[PDB]
């Protein structure tokens, strides 16, 4: 039965990380300076390639 | 309206439950019948002024201790000559005086009184809830 | 064929089925309770402290 | 520190979530002892952590004593992997500090 | 042995219908001896605890005294002719553990076997160690 | 069992593990489980008459 | 009746819609608030209307354009659909949400750049994938024309061209592969795995290695023919970072800081096996697949299982004589002794530190003992059924095979819980006298008996590991797994057990709180909130509980 | 009053009354030897009285329970410091289901597998133990208060109905339908049924009619009506039994008798039952019932009696004819013996009623005492005769009645599987069954196994004299004994007491039964 209990503990841990990933997603969206800087870096890369 | 502790546990009262009360009645009825079947026997009745004016405050049993050295002496010491049954209604008040009294005692009291002063069961012989 | 033995076997089989059902129900209940406990966030005890309980009154002197 | 303890656990664990088996307990206690020793080397004025370190040393000693009797081969393997002295408890210790 | 020396406390309760004690097979056997001797009304085994339903008579409890003889830090053994002298002229129960089980000192004396003296129940004032 | 010296403790061991959680002792939970495999409280009567 | 409305639990209008495409793009606007005033929502709607038909070439929008779009385009009004508004929870409007098969993926918020908008559209199209896309060179011209109709720079043209010319990305590929794996789409999983394995994507190895390995493993397992054990061995070794837990036959044949940092180095994908249930399930399924051979003949296996009983000494010689070479090889083949995720890096350690057994005297192989042969036949059939899909029969046969070894062959043929379980507190003389003759016979596995399994935690038992792997590969919540576990408990006769364990001591290290004497106010040990072990319960000490104005969640 | 509640208001629930509710079973939790509450019979240790509780898991009675109860009752009876005994059950829905139907089926198959069909020692031992326990229950020499606190199926109600203080209360069911599975009343059940007015007992045993509540009191099965709350009260208050004399204690026991409700289910049916069941034969009973059904009477009473007769015929058509005939013969024989005893004693109906009334209370007058003596003698004779006849009939049924086996099989199948309610398809001389059994002694029926000769040289039930005072190992305590013999110096016969101890022992019996079971299994091969 320990093995069956292990299959339960994996699900319990996985759902705990699912919540944290959502929290980071909110923090990323709130971050606009980071997003604009990354877009500017991508544009600079395209300019260098051209 | 209240600012005190709120108890969480309630204690039952087996001594004053329905069946126990019925048994009390059945057992006391036989003793009362046997006592009345005999002649020239008087029964004393004791209570409190606040639960009875007309009733006399002095009787033959009362001793009326007046000295400090006599404080420990009981006031119902001589009731045994005159009476063959003491019907008490204030066992808590009269406990020290009904202790080891040489006449049968029939006490009437409430479950709260019994539980708060269980020592009254050592001075009561018959109980009528 | 012994009807006594056949009845004993049938009794055992029915008892086995009932025990299986009861065990499965118990497992489901316990697993649900523990999953709910895990899902719930740690509760923070917000009541009074234990300064009165820090001290103990044990039997005094020897013999204690 | 938690990452390092997780790596040691994954090395010495019975199964994926085994964290209480005496081998994993020995690994985690060793890691905690090392972390507290580094912290003390930095904050040499933190006195309570020396007491905590002594307590954890005693706990690790008891865990090693238990594991030695319970599983000798695994005890040797754990000591080898952790690079710690493989103390043996075949007979009771001595009252001489030189021994 | 520790569990029995603990159960002494649970057995020596007064003004209680029943009391709990720690569980152990030795405790169960001593309780069997006590019930066969009619010193307790009964007992119940519930996991880590045993609930002893005590017996009373005229208010006072049947068990009036327990004297511990064999403690976990010191065994006490007796030959038959020493047990006879030590239990001389006493109506109390001296619990003995032997190769034949947990029995009374009277069974041990009739069997003439060497035993370990655990407890003395209602032995008054009679002890040597 | 009095003298639990080193030799006594070594000689007194039935098994590597003492799985106290695998012992069998009668229990009220066990009795209830047996009955369920196979409790209503009642109020006292009053005897008014 | 849009799925968005169904999820919102209502019938709110979705004017966009008046084989569903996998990706749905929701355009949330608030045109109802300002009908006479165009506001910014009207301008954005005009830009999108003049942009999408130009970006996507077809030889709000006309029906032809709506159909030709690679994604399902639906428009909603957050100011007129209260249910959808709460469902979307959009902080501001106008906005563009993207759902990948009824799952939120990305949200473009108001006031975004043209480059960001183009990247959003390109990503939606890629995830979704008569139909064509404008060339990245002409994307700038298309955007400029759309802007002119609704109403360029040197850097803007380059940015737009690069963004439109970029190919699929790691997030898109990983999400698609995960969904395909959960859907058991073999051809999809294959194509996506090949694209991920493509050399140009090797730069994303740190992010794609685990998913790639598990996709390979899932493809190998889901292949119609029984999985190839040799092929599975390589992937399993890669995933586990070692091969010491594999069966022997399948196993392939200086500075201070460096030495002290080598200790914390483990080379297995353990995060994924301890976090992702799909990965652990796949690992257990792979162990189950390894638990059987490939040359076994179906009819011969069935006949041998039917004839063999595990004890029949009058028929065992005929069975052994009639066994074929291939079946005998399969029976003698090595099989796992512990779960592949269990006992890694120390399975090589030797075990050293009983009574009569059901197994034949001097037995050392499967064929030596009749019981072991029947057990292995049942293990083979159970694994075959598990691979096929007959989970119920697979679990049944696996439990029967394990019980043949744990209990006696007669007690397993009974197919019922034991009549009496001896050894309890009270033993009845009826049971003691009916205990039969196979009473001292005890054991399992074949070399280590139950008395050895009890003593050693590293002992192996393939029959036990078969069931453990099946349970792990199906899941605890699986109805079949729950039924099988209940049946196992009942049949073994250990149901209804109530552990009785004493409490631990209330002695704790360090002592009790002490405040330093003098004028410092420092705690020599512990603080003023310390709860002594000899203290009542929290519920006892705080009868009222949380007040109505306390915070339900104490996290800051 | 308009919306608020009042105590006088009907339906007013008392919160304290609801809160203080208790589980009835938990009153006997502290009653065992080892404390695990697994023994068949649990004895509580109390001052001045004895308390025995039946604790079988299913409420069935087996040899282990028989032996335990026998030893406990004998010890309590001999003990003079225990002025009275109390008997109850720890079960939820049953007080006693009677002897084990599975055991009966096993004994029947064991008997009928043999070509000669000899009576096995296990069967004879079990039946003789049952008879001896029933006689002890009836003849106990102390106030024995036995409460039927639960349903009583089969023949398990005799242990209560035979006691000095048989008692009933609400939920005291009584379903004596032994003929449903081809079996007859036993353990004094026939005596109890025959001791009822008219043919009420015969009607009950034949129709399997269930009487519960005050029906027991009004029928006469149970003397008194006492609530279970008295039993703990008696345990706690039995210390004045030793402060008052024996007769005073016996009268003190009566304080716990209550007044039962006047309702009686069969109040307006005793005459009809007697008329239809006073016949000498079940064939005549069936004919009378059919005539009543076909009376073609449209009156109210006519239609009521026709419906009742149809119901009785339907309930009788599904039973075993042989079992019904044997039960009728046994009960009628006991009733006829009682009538003959009364007629030969020359006691009229009024005097007999006044004598019977002495059994419901302690007689305070000398004439009442003499009447009680007469009642004791009559009941002793009747119960001994009923036990002997029941033993004979049961032994012969075990050997010859295949309907017994089929009925037991069907009863077990129905008990296990609800849909297995299928009724067996069934296939008479009173003397053939009631004649004396043949024994071995240096008599027409089935032979008994030679092994029986050690314990029972005669398979005929007979009352074995018993001591009424404790046996000591000390010479003086032995000497003061009333059975003390100056010639030998011992207070008993050690040679006979050895056999008695062997007879009352479950280890020997269980070994014998397991060996018999193994031989029965080998009979499968041959």
């Amino acid at each position: 039965e320990k093995k069956v209990t292990q299959s339960l503990q994996t699900a319990r841990v996985s759902r705990r990380k699912v919540a944290h990933v959502l929290w980071l997603k909110k923090l990323q969206d709130s971050s606009d300076f980071l997003q604009e800087q990354e877009e500017a870096a991508r544009g600079v890369a395209a300019l260098a390639r051209a | 309206m209240n600012f005190n502790r709120i108890p969480t546990r309630l204690s039952t009262h087996y001594v004053c439950d329905p069946y126990t009360t019925l048994m009390h009645y059945r057992r006391t009825f036989k003793f009362l019948q046997a006592l009345k079947a005999k002649p020239n026997c008087r029964a004393l009745c004791l209570g409190n002024k606040n639960q009875v004016i007309s009733w006399p405050k002095h009787f033959d049993g009362l001793t009326v201790v007046t000295s400090a050295v006599a404080a420990q002496s009981s006031i119902l010491s001589s009731a045994s000559v005159y009476y063959s049954l003491i019907i008490c209604l204030d066992p808590v008040l009269f406990a020290k005086h009904l202790y080891r009294i040489n006449v049968p005692v029939l006490g009437v009291c409430t479950p709260r009184e019994i539980h708060e002063h269980p020592e009254i069961l050592k001075v009561i012989d018959y109980l009528l809830p | 064929e012994s009807f006594f033995l056949s009845l004993c076997e049938l009794e055992q089989k029915k008892r086995t089925e009932r025990a299986i059902q009861h065990s499965q129900d118990l497992w489901k209940k316990r697993t649900a309770a523990k999953d709910a406990h895990s899902e719930k966030t740690p509760e923070l005890y917000d009541g009074p402290f234990w300064l009165k309980f820090w001290r103990r009154k044990k039997r005094p002197g020897a013999r204690g | 520190h938690s990452w390092r303890k997780l790596q040691l656990c994954r090395l010495l664990q019975r199964r994926p979530f085994d964290t209480g088996s005496p081998a994993v307990q020995l690994a985690c206690l060793t890691e905690k002892i090392l972390n507290v020793r580094a912290h003390l080397l930095r904050h040499f004025r933190d006195q309570q952590k020396k007491k905590v370190l002594s307590i954890w040393l005693s706990r690790r000693h008891r865990v090693m004593k238990y594991l030695y009797r319970v599983d000798f081969n695994l005890y040797k393997y754990v000591c080898q992997q952790l690079r710690i002295k493989c103390v043996r408890f075949a007979i009771p210790d001595s009252r001489d500090r030189q021994r | 042995m520790q569990r029995a020396c603990e159960m002494v406390v649970s057995l020596l309760r007064v003004d209680a219908l029943s009391q709990r004690c720690p569980f152990h097979v030795l405790n169960v056997q001593i309780l069997d001896l006590l019930q066969r001797e009619g010193l307790i009304r009964g007992f119940k085994v519930d996991g880590t605890k045993i609930d002893i339903l005590l017996k009373h008579y005229k208010g006072a409890p049947v068990i009036r005294n327990i004297r511990v003889v064999s403690k976990p830090s010191r065994d006490i053994w007796l030959t038959p002719h020493e047990l006879k002298f030590r239990t001389r002229f006493n109506t109390g129960l001296w619990i003995m553990q032997t190769s034949c089980g947990v029995i009374s000192h009277r069974d041990c004396l009739r069997m003439g076997i060497g035993g370990k003296m655990l407890m003395a129940i209602n032995n008054g004032y009679q002890h040597f160690c | 069992r009095l003298h639990n010296s080193h030799q006594a403790r070594v000689l007194r061991r039935r098994h590597v593990y003492r799985d106290k959680h695998l012992d069998h002792v009668p229990t009220e939970r066990a009795r209830q489980l047996a009955e369920q495999r196979s409790r209503v409280k009642l109020e006292k009567e009053k005897f008014l008459r | 009746s849009h799925w968005l409305a169904r999820r919102a639990r209502g019938s709110r209008l979705a004017t966009g819609r008046s084989e569903s495409k996998p990706v749905t793009v929701v355009y949330a606007h608030a045109s109802s608030m300002e009908t006479t005033r165009p506001a910014s929502s009207a301008s954005l709607s005009r830009f999108l209307s003049n942009l999408l038909p130009r970006l996507f070439l077809f030889p709000f929008l006309s029906p032809s354009q709506r159909q030709s779009l690679p994604f399902n385009f639906v428009t909603v009004d957050v100011a007129a659909e209260p249910r959808l508004g709460a469902f979307l929870a959009l902080p501001s409007v106008p906005a563009l949400v993207c759902f990948y098969r009824k799952k939120l993926y990305s949200v473009l918020a108001p006031g975004a750049s043209d480059v960001a908008l183009l990247r959003f559209l390109k990503e939606a199209a890629d995830l979704s994938e008569v139909c064509s896309r404008v060339s990245p060179e002409n994307v700038a011209e298309a955007v400029h024309g759309a802007r002119v109709a609704a109403a360029l720079t040197e850097t803007e043209a380059v940015a737009l061209e690069g963004a439109w010319a970029e190919r699929k990305d790691v997030q898109c590929l990983l999400t698609q592969l995960g969904v395909a794996m959960t859907r058991e789409q073999a051809e999809e999983v294959q194509t996506l795995k090949n694209e991920l394995v493509a050399e140009d994507r090797s730069e994303d190895a740190v992010l794609t290695g685990g998913r790639r390995l598990f996709a390979e493993l899932q493809l190998q397992l889901t292949g119609d023919s029984p999985p190839d054990r040799e092929a599975l061995s390589t992937l399993l070794s890669d995933i586990l970072g070692s091969a010491l837990s594999l069966p022997e036959s399948l196993q392939p044949p200086t500075g201070y800081a460096e030495q002290w940092a080598s200790l914390y180095q483990i080379e297995g994908y353990w995060n994924e096996l301890e976090t992702s249930p799909v990965c652990a399930r796949l690992l257990a399924k792979a162990t189950v697949a390894l638990f059987d051979h490939e040359q076994v003949n179906l009819q011969e296996l069935d006949l041998c299982i039917d004839r063999a009983s595990g004890e029949d000494d009058e028929e065992w010689p005929s069975i052994r004589a009639s066994l074929s070479e291939s079946l005998k090889t399969a029976l003698n083949a090595d099989e796992p002794v512990r779960p592949l995720d269990e006992a890694v890096h120390y399975a090589h350690l030797t075990m050293k530190n009983l009574r009569p057994s059901f197994f034949f005297l001097g037995s050392t192989a499967v064929l030596d003992c009749p019981l072991r042969t029947a057990s292995r036949l049942r293990r083979l059939k159970a694994a075959r059924l598990f691979h096929g899909g007959a989970y119920e029969e697979a679990l049944k046969f696996a439990v029967f095979a394990y019980r043949l070894e744990c209990q006696g062959p007669v007690e397993t043929r009974r197919a019922a819980a034991p009549e009496h379980v001896l050894g309890k507190w009270r033993d009845e003389e009826a049971a003691l006298l009916a205990v039969d003759s196979s009473h001292d016979k005890v054991g399992g596995n074949g070399t280590e008996d139950l008395f050895d399994q009890m003593a050693c935690a590293r002992a192996g038992w393939p029959a036990r590991t078969l069931l453990m792997a099946m349970y792990m590969a199906l899941g605890a919540k699986h109805p079949a797994v729950q039924r099988s576990r209940a049946e196992l408990e009942v049949l073994l006769g250990t149901d209804g057990f109530v552990p009785v364990v004493f409490p631990h001591t209330r002695a704790r290290a360090g002592g009790k709180p002490i405040m330093m004497r003098g004028k410092s106010g420092k705690w020599h040990w512990l603080g003023p909130y310390w709860k002594p072990p000899w203290a009542p319960s929290n519920k006892a000490r705080w009868p009222t509980g949380p007040e109505e104005w306390a915070w339900s969640d104490p996290t800051r | 009053v308009r919306t608020g509640f009042f105590r006088t208001d009907p339906g007013f629930i008392d919160p304290e009354d609801v809160l203080f509710a208790e589980d009835p079973v938990r009153t006997w939790s502290h009653a065992d030897g080892g404390g695990d509450l697994a023994e068949e019979v649990l004895e509580r240790s109390n001052v001045g009285m004895g308390t025995c509780i039946l604790n079988n898991a299913s409420g069935v009675l087996n040899m282990k329970g028989l032996c335990g109860l026998f030893r406990k009752l004998r010890d309590l009876e001999v003990n003079p410091l225990k002025r009275f005994v109390v008997l109850t059950s720890r079960h939820r829905h049953f007080f006693s289901t009677g002897f084990d139907l599975k055991e009966l089926l096993f004994l029947a198959e064991l008997t009928q597998k043999s070509t000669e069909k000899t009576i096995p020692l296990v069967a004879l031992w079990q039946l003789r133990n049952l008879c001896d326990v029933a006689y002890l229950v009836h003849n106990y020499t102390k106030p024995l208060i036995v409460l039927m606190n639960g349903a009583t199926a089969g023949s398990g109600a005799s242990l209560c109905c035979l006691a000095n203080r048989s008692a009933a209360y609400h939920s005291s069911s009584f379903t004596c339908d032994p003929t449903a599975y081809g079996w007859i009343p036993d353990s004094g059940m026939s005596f109890v049924l025959a001791n009822l007015r008219g043919s009420l007992g015969v009607f009950l045993a034949l129709t399997g009619h269930t009487l519960s509540g005050p029906d027991l009191i009004w029928s006469g099965l149970c003397k008194h009506w006492i609530s279970p709350e008295a039993l703990p009260f008696l345990e706690l208050t039995a210390e004045k039994q030793l402060e008052v004399s024996e007769r005073e204690a016996a009268v003190l026991l009566e304080e716990h008798f209550l007044d039962a409700p006047d309702a009686y289910s069969l109040d307006d049916w005793e005459e009809v039952i007697h008329e239809h069941f006073d016949a000498p034969t079940v064939a005549e009973v069936r004919a009378r019932l059919k005539a009543t059904a076909s009376r073609q009477s449209t009156s109210v009473e006519g239609q009521l009696h026709a419906a009742w007769a149809r119901a009785v015929l339907d309930r009788l058509a599904r039973r075993s004819p042989l079992a019904a005939d044997v039960t009728f013969a046994l009960i009628r024989t006991v009733q006829q013996l009682k009538k003959q005893i009364i007629q030969d004693a020359g006691i009229f109906r009024s005097e007999w009623h006044k004598i019977r009334r002495t059994g419901l209370s302690v007689p305070f007058t000398l004439q009442g005492d003499c009447r009680k003596q007469i009642l004791e003698a009559v009941e002793d004779r009747l119960v001994q005769e009923a036990l002997q006849l029941e033993l004979r009939a049961a032994l012969r049924l075990l050997a010859w009645s295949t309907d017994t086996i089929d009925g037991l099989r069907s009863e077990c199948a129905g008990r296990l599987n609800p849909e297995y309610a299928y009724r067996p398809q069934w296939k008479f001389h009173k003397e053939s069954y009631l004649t004396p059994l043949q024994d071995f002694f240096p008599r027409a029926g089935p032979h008994i196994s030679p092994s029986c000769a050690y314990f029972f040289p005669t398979p005929e039930f007979t009352v074995t004299p018993r001591t009424f005072f404790p046996l000591s190992a000390h010479p003086l305590i032995r000497r003061i004994h009333p059975d003390f013999d100056e010639e030998t110096g011992n207070d008993h016969n050690p040679y006979a007491m050895h056999k008695l101890q062997m007879q009352w022992n479950h280890s020997l019996f269980i070994q014998e039964r397991m060996q018999a079971l193994r031989h029965f299994r080998n009979v499968a091969n041959v």
